[PDB]
């Protein structure tokens, strides 16, 4: 079977500038 | 061509337009006190913390009530766990927690400002020690990832004691029937604090459920708000210039009053625990020198699948990623849970029926061109899939693309964002997961449980 790429999932505060 | 079925919506009738005095704008919050391992682990603590009437409820000294040793995540035996990881950090300006100034400090303002910076934990706890010896710009240690097994045996051994609805992990959480890590969604996060320290407000990713247990040795002052009243909080960001998703603001108390939505405040101190329903909007500031560890879960009520369905929805037409495969997760939580809820079992169906017939009629426009499609079937602790360009969940039927570096790692595309690159999906190989029977017999042996 092939590889499949994911991206990581995680939660992380919003932030500014 | 939506996953959601308004009619079937359990949302609680709230009739905004009823003008509310000052005592029902500041109502109290539920706060409850356990004696025994047996009340803990009542099915009726399920349903009052999931009420869609009950949006926030505290646990009073649930720490102490089950014996869980919250000692094991004092900072002190934390440092001597970790290792050199990076973690990440927000920067603040301390003020009291029902202000916002702007930069001349002549006005309150919703944007708050809150920036990016990465340490580790042993570093960031010489500033929170250094804090406390008092030897105002202030740093937040946050989303502190606690999800090595090995790594953090002790700490996380502690946390099966609590009741199966809040644990991290257990059959009657949606969140774990993912298949895959969502961090600090279904691990557990930490969270390192100095006064003033903030958690900006916010909804939970695709509305789930939270649960928060402050460590001390501080307390931290928390706000909260229906579900009911978010598009108007949304209104108010957009108004001042945030982003309601995605940005840091902080809410004018007065102007949440002057617009007639409950505020919720209350203080979680050492021990207790924190329960935030689905959907509430929520912001938190360290009162003293804490840490809280803090994690979702998604307890198989209707109002919770509803509201994470309508978030996951709202999000693909905002072009924001939902962290949570929702449709992935409805087919595995079909597949494996019994579900005796008839509200929450028609939404399920519903959401699947819908799937179905997607998945049949792209199905059925890839063989009317000849378009190969190949079956790669699921394996255990493979990923959910979603499109590399836009981000939306990419359920069972799969576009993907080699042409990048290795020719033997593919990125995966939506249809239409395969179709947009190549319109004759010519470099697109397409990859099923489940064979049309598979769904159907799923779908079929999906029934109301008693
Ligand atoms: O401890 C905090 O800063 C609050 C984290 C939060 O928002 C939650 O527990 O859902
Ligand atoms: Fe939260
Ligand atoms: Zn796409």
């Amino acid at each position: 079977r092939i590889q499949l790429m994911t991206k990581a999932a995680r939660k992380s505060a919003p932030a500014t500038g | 061509e939506s996953y959601l079925s308004p009619a079937q919506s359990v949302k609680p009738k709230i009739n905004t337009e009823e003008k509310l005095p000052r005592e029902k704008l500041n109502p109290p919050t539920p706060s409850i006190y356990l004696e025994s391992k047996r009340d803990a682990f009542s099915p009726v603590l399920l349903q009052f913390c999931t009420d869609p009437r009950n949006p926030i409820t505290v646990i009073r000294g649930l720490a102490g009530s089950l014996r869980l040793n919250l000692g094991l995540f004092s900072t002190k035996t934390l440092v001597e766990a970790s290792g050199e990881h990076t973690v990440e950090v927000r920067t603040q300006v301390q003020q009291p927690s029902d202000e916002n100034w702007d930069l001349t400090g002549t006005r309150q303002i919703w944007p708050c400002e809150s920036s990016r910076s990465h340490t580790t934990i042993a570093k960031y706890a010489q500033y929170q020690a250094s804090s406390f010896q008092e030897s105002h710009i202030i740093k937040f240690g946050t989303n502190i990832d606690l999800s090595d097994a090995k790594r953090w045996k002790p700490q996380l051994q502690e946390l099966l004691k609590l009741p199966a609805f809040m644990r991290v992990t257990s059959t009657g959480n949606m969140l774990s029937h993912v298949g895959h890590t969502i961090l600090g969604m279904n691990t557990v996060q930490l969270y390192m604090k100095v006064p003033g320290s903030r958690t900006p407000g916010h909804q939970e990713n695709n509305n789930f459920c939270s649960v928060n247990i402050n460590i001390g040795p501080g307390d931290c002052e928390w706000f909260a708000v229906h579900e009911h009243y978010w598009e108007t909080i949304s209104a108010f960001c957009d108004r001042h210039g945030v982003d309601y998703l995605t940005g840091s603001w902080w809410p004018i108390l007065d102007d949440l009053y002057a617009s007639n939505i409950p505020v919720y405040r209350f203080v979680q101190r050492p021990g207790d625990l924190v329960w935030i329903n689905a959907g509430t909007v929520h912001w938190v500031q360290a009162t003293g020198w804490c840490n809280n560890i803090a994690w979702n879960v998604g307890p198989l009520t209707a109002y919770q699948y509803q509201l994470a369905l309508e978030r996951y929805e709202w999000n693909e037409v905002k072009n924001v990623k939902s962290i949570v495969p929702m449709i992935h997760v409805s087919w595995n939580v079909a597949r494996t849970v019994k579900i005796s809820d008839p509200d929450l079992f028609k939404m399920i169906k519903f959401c699947l029926l819908q799937s179905m017939k997607h998945c049949q009629v792209q199905r059925e426009s890839l063989v009317r061109a000849g378009k190969k499609i190949a079956y790669q079937g699921r394996v255990k602790d493979e990923p959910a899939y979603y499109c590399n360009e836009c981000d939306v969940e990419v359920f069972n039927i799969l576009f993907v693309t080699s042409e990048n570096g290795s020719r033997n790692t593919y990125l995966v595309h939506c249809e239409g964002c395969a179709r947009r690159r190549s319109a004759g999906l010519q470099g697109v190989v397409v990859l099923e997961q489940y064979r049309t029977e598979e769904l159907a017999q799923a779908y079929d042996a999906f029934t109301l449980a008693p």
